[PDB]
């Protein structure tokens, strides 16, 4: 619950000749995945830093990768209009999903559901069936294209981190929220552990980092911001709650990993993560590890203490 | 139908190698037929900014990669500014060019040509930087050659036809000799097999066909002395009078 | 048979263009009085006539006075006389 | 904010005296001399005065005033004729003119609009042309500002209209007034960092001294945009305040550094020659050393780029960060492989500085194709500013100008979008568009673009937007005021034009707002150093290496600061600069002989460098392939000969 990274990372898979777009931790297995810009994804153990396997088949840069409840069926997406559903243990593509009109920015999956969210450069969010790959629903109403998507854990609302300076919330359009200057770059649904704690800081509750060097904690029911975390040097590329719920974990294009204790509007930790911009970020569900994938074409894992 | 001189050849090479699209200044109209023949196989069309169908011709030129000839460009529609700027956006397998009305797909290689008929045109500012000029001017050598060809064709059909056929033969001889040397490089890229020996004896036979050219240069030194000695003042007067 | 139009009125240039088309079709004489009063009409006339086939006996005449309201296109494209 | 002084109180009492009896009144003084501020300050003692600012251009017409009434007044038929009064009952509408003596004379020595205001004043009315009816004025009074006729752009006015309007000369504050007022400002601004309070005096004195030395040299005799009025001084101190607000701690040398940086961003931002830039920089350094006996380092640059706060920066990491942003910008927006160098950094920093400030409108002067539009679009993309531009084409008139402006103003104001306009020289031929931009630069609201059912649609959209924002308005008046505030805060329009002094003078005439409501940037042309950097950094891919190349005793140095033994690549790039340098001499000589020249811009240099690379590649490839063919042919010949 108090998992906050110490000075030096132990190991990192340096086997990339292209930048890293997303990094995510496997739920069950002690491994991590990383999508790169060379139309490839790499899967390897985080406890040793030895390459294990790779997913290939895309034609353009892979922008996102994730896991279901226990790894097993993976879902990746690449800017050549493509989404792909893979078997993790086999590291083989089993389904190819198409039907957009532009590149794809981000993807996610309900961990124990049967559908896929996809965020597309043509100003929309596509809902797909897992087994068929047929666009069961299409959500539109944006001015500029979408940067990220994330579903509610209860499968009722979808948060869309747009490029319209706004973050929207959509009924599976419930509302729109706007308290930023530049592009909003990432979102994350809050866990129950923060629910009481957030009441002390001042739902459902959302987090949103933006290109304006800010992070903001927002609420659906009121549409007004609760909290405004400031002090960022450059654009925020990641906003993740902590499992304990007291802490906010975020990364930005400034060579800094920031860990905030939102209870009293302080910056708990500022870690010199990389020598260039941090593109993506994730935390393991239970294990004391946090992964940062950076513009250095590297993916560094920090043990937590 | 390009002329035979340095200026038109410099323009012609300017009309095959380029980075910005070219702007040809044509006092005569020869460059029009030159571009008409150069890209004839591609179904190169021609239009003008004043033409009502300018935008449709433009759209076809980008979409199907077919080059296009644009004339009368003092009245320049600046809608073509993004094209000259090499500003495009690509989505997977679709490369599009913005055009104001909307962004539309274009082929990897299309060539748009801008042509002027009045050399005194002062182009608008957007053309002061977005293109490279090409002067189809005429100098003393071109006019002298034209006058000599005209006078020989008009007075002396035999001399004109003889010199034309002989120069064509000489060009053929030089081209065939260099081609036959290149083919000898290609083959050599003897004692192994008879097939290699067989084709080379025909080339030594065509080295003898160059004896045919060694003899034909003595016959055209005979056509070119008569006209040169008998037609100095005509050509000199023509060039001097026209430039004065 | 000579057609005689004057330059300066939009109605006048409309009829001048119509008469020029008719004369090119049927090979007649057409004469425009004091054409320097409209450089744009001069440009249109020159550039239209540069790319048309006229029937034999067609002749287009433009009378004008000495001034820099004439585009260089007509001064280079037309057979010129001074009076 | 108005700091009392002798001139302010005197003119403020006298303005009160005149406006009480509603007599017309014209303040004469050079632009930016506090005429508008003085009148607004005096007006607060009269709560019933509702002031609306008019915006005279050189193409002023009576309709400019007429439509203003149609927005701010209503006319009704009374038993003694027809009377026009402001809709705000019990309050007079004061039309505050800014440039009365600007509009050009007709061919026979008379401004039309001036006689129109004379008809207003003398006879207390005018003739409504819809039916030629004598409409009188109930609660209107006419005041204006002006510059002296001695200005080349301004004329003298006919005595017939000069007699109805008393005239007050509003001189500049002068040394003592500037000293007092900006000393008050500096003492106010040096308390966020208490340790700097004691340095309020030497700064302010320095602040004025350079300004004096900057105002008595760079006069309108040299250029038509040397407006060194003290209004910019207000930006200067504001800039320093904006550079010290978030810090709350700094040494004195940091203060001097931000002061010099604001001097460089308000001075040398408009100069034309390297000599004048040298003089201004030397004087900045000299006064800095005089009044105060990192900051001393010449490459002074500040940025809202690398860190959370506006802090001093070094060049190299700036370039690296710029390159990363270039990669992202290429990925997102457009595939345009630009070549960046030392001056591109300064230019993007300037454009960002303008986009940060409120009402950040700008004007760029440089050779066409020198990267003005692309750098503008780059900085607009970075800061989240959407970009709009004129889709200029054939058959494009005042109506379509007004329609496009209408739509984009609606987008920028209703939705709070931070749109930036790319205004270019390719649409300054329609006088109506020039006047419309003069208005929009003047006050951020054009009085007449939206009208009638269009105005109703505007007000519906404004009601929706204000409901979203959090300002409930139940009436169209305050709602339109909120729209004006949004347009004031949001837009950032930038103008581009070649360096043609006659063009600048014509633009100053047809739209003085282009030299009073927007900073002017002298892009000029790519200097020898920048062009050398472009060539050197773009020709890296070539194998331009000659180990045995020897440098002669005398070199034709076109780019200064070459290595004392210049390398092969160094000399080759020097020649690449020289080939473009020759064209300037060629055009100069040809024009000296009365010939027709054409522009020689950086895009020509880009084509030259790309062709140089392609040609070198092709020639090397052909020579190597021919050598290989010759060698293999000789090999087979020798093998069969020995066989
Ligand atoms: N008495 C004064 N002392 C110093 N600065 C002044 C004084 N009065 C006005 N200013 C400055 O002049 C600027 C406004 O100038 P003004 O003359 O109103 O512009 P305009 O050209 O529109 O008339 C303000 O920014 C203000 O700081
Ligand atoms: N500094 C530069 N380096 C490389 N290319 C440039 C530069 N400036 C302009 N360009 C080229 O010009 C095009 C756009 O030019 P533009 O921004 O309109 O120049 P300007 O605004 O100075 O006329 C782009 O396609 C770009 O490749």
């Amino acid at each position: 619950k108090e998992w906050i990274p110490r000075p030096p990372e132990k190991y990192a898979l340096s086997g990339h000749r292209s930048p890293v777009t997303r990094v995510i931790f496997h739920p069950v297995f002690s491994v991590m995945v990383s999508a790169s810009e060379d139309a490839t994804i790499k899967v390897w153990d985080y406890e040793t830093g030895d390459f294990e396997r790779t997913l290939k088949g895309h034609t353009d840069s892979v922008q996102d990768i994730s896991f279901d409840h226990s790894g097993k069926l993976l879902a990746s997406c690449s800017a050549d209009m493509t989404i792909k559903l893979w078997d993790f243990q086999g590291f083989e593509c089993i389904r190819t999903m198409h039907g957009h009109d532009h590149n794809v920015s981000s993807v996610a999956i309900m961990p124990n559901g049967d559908h896929i969210v996809s965020a597309s450069r043509d100003k929309t969010i596509k809902m797909w069936e897992v087994q068929t790959g047929y666009c069961v629903k299409t959500f539109t109403g944006h001015r500029e294209w979408v940067r990220m998507v994330r579903p509610n854990q209860d499968g009722t609302l979808i948060a869309s981190c747009s490029n319209d300076q706004t973050v929207r919330v959509w009924v599976v359009c419930k509302a729109e929220l706007r308290e930023h200057e530049h592009v909003v770059e990432c979102i994350s649904w809050a866990p129950e552990s923060s629910y009481s704690s957030i009441s002390e800081a001042t739902g459902p509750f959302l987090l949103s980092g933006s290109r304006d060097k800010t992070i903001k904690m927002w609420d659906v029911s009121t549409g007004m911001c609760l909290m405004t975390l400031v002090g960022h040097d450059n654009w925020v590329r990641g906003v993740l709650f902590h499992s304990g719920g007291k802490f906010i974990l975020s990364c930005a294009d400034d060579k800094t990993l920031r860990v905030w204790d939102y209870k009293n509007k302080r910056c708990m930790k500022t870690l010199n993560a990389h020598e260039h911009f941090v593109t993506s970020l994730d935390f393991h569900k239970t294990a004391p590890y946090v992964v940062t994938g950076s513009v250095d074409q590297t993916v560094k894992v920090w043990e937590c203490r | 139908s390009l002329p035979a001189d340095d200026l038109c050849t410099e323009n012609a090479i300017m009309l095959k190698r380029f980075n910005r699209y070219p702007l040809i200044i044509d006092p005569s109209g020869q460059a029009t037929e030159f571009i008409m023949n150069e890209y004839k196989d591609r179904k190169i069309t021609r239009t003008s900014f004043l033409d009502d169908a300018f935008r449709k011709n433009l759209e076809s030129a980008l979409r199907f990669g077919n080059p296009l000839l644009v004339q009368d460009v003092e009245s320049y529609d600046p809608v073509l500014n993004p094209v000259l700027n090499r500003e495009v956006r690509r989505t997977g397998g679709r490369v599009l060019i913005t055009l104001g009305d909307q962004d539309i797909d274009l082929s990897p290689s299309f060539v748009i040509f801008l042509s002027t008929r009045d050399p005194t045109v002062e182009f608008p500012p957007d053309l002061c930087s977005r293109v490279t000029f090409v002067n189809f001017t005429v100098t003393r050598s071109s006019l002298q050659s034209q006058c000599l060809n005209e006078v020989l064709k008009a007075e002396r059909p035999d001399v004109d036809e003889k010199r034309s056929d002989l120069l064509k033969l000489q060009g053929e001889f030089q081209l065939r000799l260099r081609q036959l040397e290149k083919s000898l490089l290609q083959a050599l890229n003897i004692l192994d097999d008879d097939t290699i020996i067989t084709t080379l004896e025909n080339l030594k036979r065509e080295a003898a066909e160059v004896t045919r050219k060694v003899e034909e240069t003595d016959i055209v030194m005979q056509e070119v002395e008569t006209v040169s000695q008998q037609y100095l003042p005509l050509s000199t007067a023509c060039s001097s009078i026209y430039f004065t | 048979q000579i057609t005689s139009i004057a330059i300066g009125s939009a109605e006048g240039f409309n009829q001048a263009d119509k008469a020029i088309n008719t004369a090119v079709k049927s090979g007649r004489w057409v004469m425009l009085k004091n054409v320097h009063l409209a450089p744009g009409w001069l440009m249109q006339l020159e550039k239209k006539l540069h790319s048309l086939q006229p029937h034999a006996c067609f002749r287009l005449f433009l009378t004008m006075e000495i001034n820099p309201k004439v585009p260089v296109n007509l001064l280079r494209a037309g057979r010129i006389f001074v009076f | 904010v108005v700091v009392p002084t002798l001139d302010t109180v005197r003119h403020e009492a006298l303005l009160y005296t005149w406006l009480a009896e509603h007599k017309p009144l014209v303040l004469c003084g050079p632009p930016g001399s506090g005429k508008t501020m003085t009148l607004f300050s005096a007006l607060r003692a009269l709560p019933d005065m509702e002031v609306v600012g008019l915006n005279f251009s050189s193409a002023t017409t009576p309709e400019l005033l007429l439509k203003t009434f149609d927005h701010y007044c209503e006319y009704r038929r009374t038993p003694n004729g027809v009377v026009l009064a402001p809709v705000q009952l019990g309050k007079w509408l004061v039309l505050f003119c800014d440039e009365i003596n600007l509009p050009d004379m007709d061919k026979y020595g008379t401004q039309r609009v001036i006689s129109f205001i004379r008809q207003m004043v003398e006879h207390g009315g005018f003739y409504r042309t819809s039916d030629q009816t004598w409409v009188k004025l109930e609660r209107i009074q006419f005041v204006g500002a002006c510059n002296p006729p001695t200005d080349p752009g301004r004329k003298p006015l006919s005595h017939r209209f000069l007699r109805h309007v008393p005239v007050v000369y509003v001189d500049y504050p002068g040394p003592a007034s500037l000293t007092q007022i900006y000393g008050t400002f500096n003492r106010a601004m040096l308390r966020l960092i208490p340790s700097l309070r004691t340095y309020a005096e030497p700064l302010t004195a320095a602040m004025v001294e350079f300004y004096t030395m900057s105002q008595e040299r760079f006069t309108q005799d040299t250029q038509p945009h040397y407006i060194y009025s003290p209004r910019e001084m207000t930006r200067w101190v504001r800039g320093i305040f904006e550079a010290l607000r978030p810090l709350e701690t700094l040494p004195v040398e940091g203060l001097i550094r931000i002061w010099a940086h604001e001097a460089l961003r308000l001075f040398q931002d408009r100069l034309v020659e390297d000599e004048e830039r040298r003089w201004t920089d030397e004087n900045i350094d000299t006064v800095a050393l005089k009044h105060f006996p990192k900051a001393m380092s010449r490459p002074i640059l500040y940025s809202n780029w690398l860190s959370k706060d506006y802090i001093p920066v070094d060049q190299e990491e700036l370039r690296d960060y710029v390159k990363a942003r270039l990669k992202v910008f290429y990925e997102e927006e457009l595939d345009v492989p630009l070549v960046l160098f030392n001056e591109v950094l300064d230019h993007v920093l300037r454009i960002d500085r303008i986009f940060r400030q409120p009402q950040g409108h700008l004007l760029l002067i440089g050779v066409s194709g020198a990267g003005k539009t692309t750098l503008s679009r780059f900085v607009a993309w970075m800061n989240g500013l959407s970009v709009y531009q004129i889709k200029v084409h054939r058959k494009y008139t005042g109506e379509d100008f007004d329609e496009d402006l209408r739509t984009v103003l609606r987008r920028s104001g209703c939705k709070n979008e931070k749109i930036a306009f790319i205004m270019d020289e390719s649409n300054v031929l329609d006088s109506g568009f020039l006047e419309r931009m003069n208005t929009l630069l003047a006050n951020g609201e054009v009085p007449g673009l939206f009208e009638g059912d269009e105005y109703a649609t505007l007000m519906t959209q404004c009601k929706e937007g204000a409901q979203k924002e959090g300002l409930m308005l139940d009436s169209h008046e305050e709602l339109y005021k909120w729209f004006t505030s949004q347009v004031i805060r949001n837009l950032h329009v930038v103008f581009t034009m070649n360096p043609s002094s006659e063009g600048l003078k014509d633009r100053a005439a047809t739209s003085p707002a282009l030299f009073n409501r927007c900073v002017l940037n002298w892009f000029g042309d790519w200097s020898t150093e920048a062009l050398y950097q472009v060539g050197k950094e773009f020709t890296s891919k070539m194998d331009l290496e000659k180990p045995n190349y020897i440098v002669p005793d005398y070199m034709p140095v076109v780019y200064d600061k070459l290595p004392q033994p210049p390398s092969h690549r160094e000399a080759i790039v020097n020649s690449c600069v020289f080939v473009h340098q020759t064209l300037h001499q060629a055009n100069a000589r040809l024009a000296k002989r009365g010939g027709r020249t054409m522009a020689i811009t950086p895009r020509h240099y880009l084509d030259f460098i790309n062709h140089y690379a392609n040609l070198f590649h092709e020639k090397r490839s052909e020579l190597e392939e021919q050598q290989m063919h010759l060698n293999v042919g000789l090999r087979k010949i020798k093998e069969t000969v020995d066989q």
